[PDB]
């Protein structure tokens, strides 16, 4: 989960369960496949990017997986708009959820 | 090169549309008649007659 600054706390859920947000959070990012991260690490890493033709603010997302030697490999990269009418630079969405949704399978 | 993001822009015409109403209009045969008639005259004019008799 993430803090309106932008800090994040960790915690898990069964599988049955439904994600609630509390309040003073403004949006959480889990794993939709069935994997626990126990042998392979799962890195998430934030960055900004340009912004949008129409002045909205559009960041990178990135996802990386480690092995327990220490092999770092990258897995999936987005970019991702906070604000609900946001166009990627083919065109696409940048809305989070819709994005993440449509292309990622993680 | 109106570019955005990865479309072009390229042209903009413009068109001429019809829409039909109900009323119709025709013509007459009535003037055919004097038409064949003033016609008939050009037989008989440029005729001449060298001899008189």
């Amino acid at each position: 989960m993430f803090d309106e600054s932008g800090e994040p706390a960790y915690s898990a859920l069964p599988y049955g369960s439904e994600i609630e947000l509390d309040s003073g959070e403004a949006f959480a990012i889990y794993v939709d496949d069935g994997d626990p991260c126990i042998s392979p690490t799962r890195e998430l890493t934030i960055e900004t990017a340009t912004a949008d033709s129409a002045g909205n603010e559009r960041f990178l997302l990135k996802l990386t997986q480690t092995t327990s030697l220490g092999v770092v490999t990258t897995l999936e990269t987005h970019t991702v708009s906070l604000a609900e009418e946001a166009k990627d630079d083919m065109g696409r969405l940048c809305y989070l959820p819709t994005a993440l949704e449509a292309r990622s399978k993680y | 090169m109106i570019l955005n993001n990865q479309e072009w822009l390229l042209a903009i015409f413009k068109k001429k549309g019809l829409t039909p109403t109900g009323k119709l209009e025709f013509a007459t045969i009535d003037g055919i008649d004097s038409a064949l008639a003033q016609a008939l005259n050009e037989a008989f004019d440029s005729q001449v007659v060298s001899f008189n008799d």
